[PDB]
């Protein structure tokens, strides 16, 4: 079985580990409980092939303990909140940093918008989509609430990474 | 800061915030549950880096405060009926149902081992542990 290490990282808030543990457990945490460093492990099935899923969820408060995950991860899930327009330009620092330490603009990433089930929206969709297109990665709007778009981040940051090994 | 690495059954891991008073069942609940794991399935342990052992066993209601700066990891108990699934592809010729979603399942992913049986959008679905009674 192949498997793939995936990195979340963005600001502090923005819905990470929610995000994780709706795809883990199929569950929403509503409480916030900032993470120090929590690794999961899951079997998914991804166009036919199952693969295991290695998620580092990571902090946005940043507790350079960074670097060290960021040179061993494979693909990197850039998350922000469309409700927090600070946490969608912290995008850009967080893409520095990954490339600093992979030394290529050829990384396997995906920009995830979360907490698309809020009325109060201050990033709208062509905003992240001319981000995302910048950076030449996908982008998926998703909520953590209502699972929406879980399954096609994960998913497609591992189509991103089987690409980009050719 | 006062805090514990824990190393967690099938080569997981998290690090906990101790509060003043909570004991390491305390600590580990939420990052064993998340994970589909359950603590009376489990024992946690200090890791010994010594030439002794490898690890030795602690109770669970242990104050976490007096082992902050040590390395822990829980482990599943001896012969605990909990494995990791083992997915395969399958046609179901005659009429099934998805075990996640209860709707028709025609080309699905079945385990050999429990019988889980789902679409591929349906897996993430699908329990981390694997319980096989068999
Ligand atoms: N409405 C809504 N709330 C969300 C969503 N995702 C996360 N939240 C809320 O956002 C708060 C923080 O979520 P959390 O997952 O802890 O975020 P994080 O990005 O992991 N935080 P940290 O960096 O500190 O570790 C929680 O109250 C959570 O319920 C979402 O999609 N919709
Ligand atoms: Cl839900
Ligand atoms: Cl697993
Ligand atoms: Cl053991
Ligand atoms: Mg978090
Ligand atoms: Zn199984
Ligand atoms: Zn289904």
């Amino acid at each position: 079985m192949t498997e793939y290490k995936l990195v979340v990282v963005g600001a502090g808030g923005v819905g990470k580990s929610a995000l994780t543990i709706q795809l883990i457990q199929n569950h929403f945490v509503d409480e916030y409980d900032p993470t120090i460093e929590d690794s999961y492990r899951k079997q998914v099935v991804i166009d036919g092939e199952t693969c295991l899923l290695d998620i580092l969820d990571t902090a946005g408060q940043e507790e350079a303990m960074r670097d060290q995950y960021m040179r061993t991860g494979e693909g990197f899930l850039c998350v922000f909140a469309i409700n927090n327009t600070k946490s969608f330009e912290d995008i850009h620092h967080y893409r520095e940093q990954i490339k600093r330490v992979k030394d290529s603009e050829d990384v396997p990433m995906v920009l995830v918008g979360n907490k698309c089930d809020l009325p109060s929206r201050t990033v709208d969709t062509k905003q992240a989509q001319d981000l995302a297109r910048s950076y030449g990665i996908p982008f998926i709007e998703t909520s953590a609430k209502t699972r929406q778009g879980v399954d096609d981040a994960f998913y497609t940051l591992v189509r991103e990474i089987r690409k980009h090994k050719e | 800061s006062n805090t514990i690495r824990v190393f967690l059954p099938n080569k997981q891991r998290t690090v906990v915030n101790v509060r003043n008073g909570m004991s390491l069942h305390d600590c580990l609940m939420k990052a064993l549950k998340v994970r589909g794991l359950q603590p009376e399935c489990c024992a946690v342990f200090r890791l010994l880096h010594e030439h002794k052992g490898k690890k030795a066993r602690l109770d669970w209601n242990t104050d976490a405060a007096s082992l902050i700066g040590e390395e822990l990891q829980v482990d599943f108990l001896d012969h605990v009926p909990l494995t990791t699934h083992n997915f395969a592809r399958k046609t179901f010729l005659k009429l099934a149902f998805c075990d996640i979603c209860q709707k028709f399942l025609l080309n699905g992913f079945r385990c050999q081992t429990c019988g889980y049986k789902f679409h591929e959008h349906c897996s993430t679905k699908v329990p981390t542990m694997c319980v096989d009674w068999s």
